[PDB]
């Protein structure tokens, strides 16, 4: 109950991982090659953590404990020819050599599970290497079939092997406006059932919203995927805020599923990060936490193309970094309640989890986010993505009228029954989304 | 136990032996005037196998060349390197064996062969580590088939503990230089099977085919063919005269490759089969040599390998080679070519490693194996007999000296027995 | 009860010996020619040992006490034209001049025993040269007939002359996947009976497993026989770990047969060496003894193409070099017992022999093994090679249906009765392998 293992699947997941370990090296003072250069704190390991994500080598080196699994060797080569070679163990970089699809056509079938044995053996050896195990971090793209298929397969495998560890999945969802490839909705929904049956906490991120805030908040005319990776890297690394730094009231990973999820039911909270400003707008804004919370409530900063204020209230967590005052945040949340926001349920009935962290918020030099003395990361399991899955499901109905793909899907061994079961599972999930707020 | 005495007989045998001599003197390095060129040590103790130290630091061959026509030695001592040959090595007479088997060794061929046996004895006590006996002759040729078998008989009589190596050239069933060439060939193999321990199948038409396929040779020359066969002959003993991971000897061939002394026919394959104009475009590696080894158009039997099956195959590799490449390629071939291997070894393989690289090349190998395709050639020759020789035309030339039909019937029974052995051991 | 005499038979055995004396010169500070250059320690002789393998010349020189017997003069010439000439006595290099087979056709028959008299006289003179005698070391290849035949003949001869000294045989077994020559199984099994009746402790090594670990652990695309020789040289020289260097709890040679072999029955323990890493992977691994033991339990590091975890437990020895902690190793072995490994027998019932050595582990500069502060050599008489002899025996049955070789074998003087007796001896050995674990 000490270490967290992170696995990235797909090119997008690998880029996100690269960005996030670059940050981790940045705030914790590890040079882009490690050992050291030099150690900073007190507390960064020792005392623990680290080790929480970086293995503490006996020689004094710091080694990230991650497994790069992919069937496209280009990403592994790009990782290995850069400064990342000194951070990842050679045996942890599982480079694939078979390319027949990208990738869900064969990824979620017999083609992938003769390699999964080696992956499970390696992760078991890594778990035996460390003392204890707390949870897993997942970073895969639901657009790319590699991420969907391989990540889902690992999900059922590691839910079977332990079944007692927290499962955190940062899945990149396809843009609801347009899809880069047509098969992405299949790659998402044919694994949504496995996610429902084999996940504990899933985080939804949309590239369209990140691009929107880059165009608007960052004033960037041509946003890049690297900027998105860096932004979601801060989002991930602020969660994950009190687990590596001292705080007055630290937040535990189990606490999330104790308070946000009181049922064997919906466990898919939203995330939001704020303030979001450029280096040129830092000379005019010194706002308090109330406006930061208001920015979090904005649809554009929720990483979902929907209105979070049109939904119904659910238990939420507020995480604070830097210089914050409890009276100020209590006043802010009381004002938010006074403004008659999303309809409060009668089961909590009003629960605002407040997290305070001493460390100042940090920003990436590769990104245009200005360093701020206080930041808010808000987690809420709001039912406002229900219309998002409804739009995806309408797309599903219209492209399932002809079924458009069942030729290959049946030819490899599947049949329309699985698609119908996924359809009715999604319908049941939407109905539960409506009912959980309709009961109150 | 390394020294080898090279016996040469027959018209083609003299040329093959001479070409082998130039290939040897070029591969280890020795000018014809008696100048040392070995580099540095391993090329000095290993030349005692073929040469003996004369006076004033001179090296001379220990090889008895015999032929009834004395015109070949004139084209040897005055031509390219044969000047090292001592004058006593020239045992020649007059004038010919008649290009037949009745006069080859039965009546007139047994006169000077006593002196040949005496000089073999004197070379035997002149030798200290006599290992094997190399003979090059023609199966259908009158001289080579004539006294070659009788020389084999004496070398068995006087050396019961020494094996014999034969490299007779098998005439093709479709080319007939003379009407009695297969007749002489079969009258020779009548005793060859009863007096030899191993032999190689050599066909000139296969050499022509490989020259017109890979070499694209425009002029049909026996010199290039002699060069190829001499390179193969040097390669089969580079393992003995140059240490490697597994040194191979002729007795090791008898133990491993030969299933039993009755069946000793082998087909020969060589690699790489490359010509001028393709040297700057290929990568000479172990796998490529392997696909050139099992290629159906690279052996000189010449028969069809993928219509039958192998009984045991061997690899004799040369040059700087890693142990992993050869074994990995052998796993590959045993995985993909498992159907044509016998199901009772079950891993038909014999490997040998040589240190020095082949002359004029970087990496090379020889192919020795046993298949069921030689019985096809045997039945072709038998059918040729059963067709042509039932008329008893020009057959009196041999019965005039006291030949009986019992010998021919016994030879037919012998080839039937060889076919049955080739079917035990089914195709 | 002081000196150990080593004899190498066959080209492979000679290469292994060359490598192992090269190492011995390396750690004990002897130059490749000897005398000295210079002496190191304190303890290396004096105080004793040495002398344990190197004769202590009155002039101050160090002379290995080994006998090179072989009928192929090429190996002896290669030894004599290199730096090995200054280490071996001229009369100890028995160079052969007769080549008729390689070599078991005539090696195990009357052809070899007119030379064995000189070998026995020489070894008796060498034993009289030194004070006392402890045991013998054997290094021969069961593939090459020279090793099999001559080594077995020496085995019966020196079991007859003394019958009271320990007999250690490092025999190279043919690869179970493919055989380099067809007669190797005969060379092995026709002497397995003599080994059973005239050996005290035999070590099994497979070239295929060494090549597998060179390709995988060493990341060597083209492993060489020299690398195999060096690896098994460290394996031999770490046994043989406390006999030449000081240790808190030294292990005696007799202790192996007192604890591992409690019967007049099976005495063929496996060996394993770990950690196995390259010079480029030494910047990421600082593992403890638990993971080293786990690597020892891996089938790939057992030098046998079988699963050692599928067998049944037998008494085992653990030898440790460098900086080790008894509490750590006790915790590691207790964890291994907790993981429900190979079924423990009720006769020991649980015996873990622990050996601690002060000297750090050593590696060959000619090999790509990185120097490590702690290493494990594990010896266990596990019954997991039973299926290996079963596969060899199935090969024997299929190639004995036609018998394929009885022509020459009978022609030299043998007959099928010997082959049948060896067959039933191997069957009885496999049955005993099953029964010794089936009794518990």
């Amino acid at each position: 109950m000490r270490e967290v293992i992170s696995i990235n699947v797909g090119q997008a997941g690998c880029q996100i991982g690269n960005a996030c370990w670059e940050l981790y090296s940045l705030e914790h003072g590890i040079k882009p090659d490690g050992h050291l250069e030099d150690g900073l704190s007190k507390p960064k390991g020792g005392e623990e953590g680290f080790s929480t994500f970086f293995h503490e080598t006996g020689y004094g080196k710091f080694v990230p404990r991650a497994i790069y699994v992919d069937l496209e060797p280009n990403v592994i080569d790009e990782v290995r020819n850069g400064p990342y070679k000194d951070l990842f163990h050679p045996e942890q970089l599982i480079s694939g050599k078979e390319d027949a699809a990208n990738n869900y056509a064969r990824g979620h079938y017999t083609v992938g599970r003769e390699i999964l044995g080696d992956v499970l053996d390696r992760i078991r050896k890594l778990a035996d290497q460390c003392d204890g195990l707390q949870g897993f971090l997942f970073t895969h793209s639901l657009g790319g079939g590699t991420g969907s298929g391989l990540g889902s397969l690992l999900l059922e495998e590691l839910s079977a092997e332990y079944g007692k560890k927290s499962k955190l999945e940062f899945a990149v969802y396809p843009a609801p406006q347009v899809s880069t490839s047509v098969v992405e909705p299949y790659n998402t929904v044919l694994t949504t059932h496995t996610t429902l049956e084999h996940a504990d906490c899933t985080f939804m991120v949309d590239n369209e919203a990140i691009y929107d805030m880059c165009k608007r908040n960052l004033d960037i005319p041509r946003p890049s995927f690297a900027n998105l990776n860096n932004l979601i890297a801060q989002v991930v690394s602020s969660v994950t805020a009190s687990l590596r730094f001292d705080g007055s009231l630290n937040v535990d990973l189990n606490e999330f599923q104790t308070n946000l999820v009181p049922y064997p039911r919906i466990h898919f909270p939203l995330v939001s990060y704020s303030p979001v400003l450029s280096k040129s707008k830092a000379f005019h804004e010194s706002n308090s936490v109330s406006e930061i919370t208001n920015a979090c409530f904005e649809p554009g900063n929720q990483m979902v193309k929907c209105d979070p204020r049109d939904g119904k209230y659910m238990a939420t967590c507020l995480l604070y970094r830097g210089d914050v005052v409890t009276r100020d945040v209590q006043r802010a949340v009381e004002q938010v309640k006074n403004k008659k926001t999303v309809q409060l349920v009668d089961w909590c009935p009003t629960g605002f989890k407040i997290g305070i962290c001493y460390e100042p918020p940090t920003a990436t030099p590769n990104s245009q986010l200005a360093t701020v003395d206080r930041a808010v990361c808000m987690l809420s399991n709001t039912t406002s993505i229900a219309e998002a899955w409804k739009r995806i499901d309408r797309k599903f109905d219209l492209m399932y009228a002809k079924r458009a793909f069942v030729h290959w899907y049946v030819g490899e061994g599947m049949e329309e029954g699985e698609f119908t079961e996924a359809r009715e599972d999604l319908a049941a999930l939407e109905r539960d989304y409506i009912e959980v707020g309709a009961d109150s | 136990m390394r020294e080898i005495i090279h016996i040469s007989t027959g018209q083609c045998g003299n040329q093959i032996g001479a070409a082998f001599w130039e290939t040897i003197c070029g591969e280890h390095g020795l000018d014809f005037n008696g100048t040392y060129h070995g580099h540095d040590d391993i090329q000095k103790e290993r030349l005692n196998v073929y040469f003996n130290e004369a006076s004033s630091g001179k090296w001379v061959p220990r090889s008895i060349n015999v032929d009834l026509e004395p015109g070949t030695i004139d084209a040897v001592r005055n031509s390219a390197i044969g000047n090292l040959f001592r004058p006593d090595n020239y045992i020649f007479g007059q004038s010919s064996a008649g290009n037949v088997w009745a006069k080859g060794h039965y009546t007139e061929g047994a006169e000077l062969v006593d002196s040949v046996m005496d000089v073999i004895r004197r070379e035997a006590e002149g030798c200290d580590s006599l290992q094997g006996f190399q003979i090059t002759h023609s199966l259908g040729g009158g001289t080579g088939s004539g006294m070659g078998t009788l020389l084999i008989s004496k070398i068995r009589e006087e050396f019961p503990d020494r094996m014999m190596a034969t490299f007779s050239v098998l005439p093709s069933p479709k080319t007939s230089d003379t009407v009695v060439e297969p007749y002489n060939a079969t009258l020779s193999v009548h005793q060859l099977v009863e007096h030899s321990d191993e032999t190689f199948c050599i066909d000139n038409e296969a050499l022509y085919d490989i020259c017109q396929r890979t070499l694209k040779l425009n002029q049909p020359s026996y010199g290039d063919l002699n060069n190829l066969v001499s390179s193969v002959m040097s390669g089969v003993t580079t393992s003995l005269r140059y240490p490697g991971q597994l040194n191979s000897d002729l007795r090791k061939l008898a133990v491993n490759l030969v299933p039993f002394p009755r069946l000793h026919f082998f087909m020969v394959g060589y690699a790489p089969l490359t010509a001028i104009g393709s040297q700057s475009f290929r990568s000479l590696t172990v796998p490529e040599l392997t696909q050139q080894m099992f290629d159906a158009k690279n052996m000189m039997a010449a028969a069809d390998p993928r219509n039958g099956r192998y009984l045991t195959v061997a690899a004799f590799f040369r040059g700087k080679v890693s142990v992993k490449e050869v074994e990995d390629e052998m796993h590959k071939v045993q995985s993909k070519n498992s159907d044509y291997f016998v199901e009772w070894i079950p891993n038909n393989v014999q490997t040998a490693v040589c240190s020095v690289a082949p002359q004029g090349l970087d990496m090379a190998a020889t192919f020795i194996a046993n298949s069921t395709s030689i019985q096809e050639l045997f039945k072709r020759v038998g059918d040729q007999f059963s067709a042509m020789f039932k008329r008893k035309a020009f057959l009196h030339w041999y019965t005039s000296e006291g030949m009986d039909e019992l010998e021919f019937s016994e030879a037919e029974s012998n080839m039937n027995d060889l076919v049955s052995e080739y079917q035990q051991y089914q195709e």
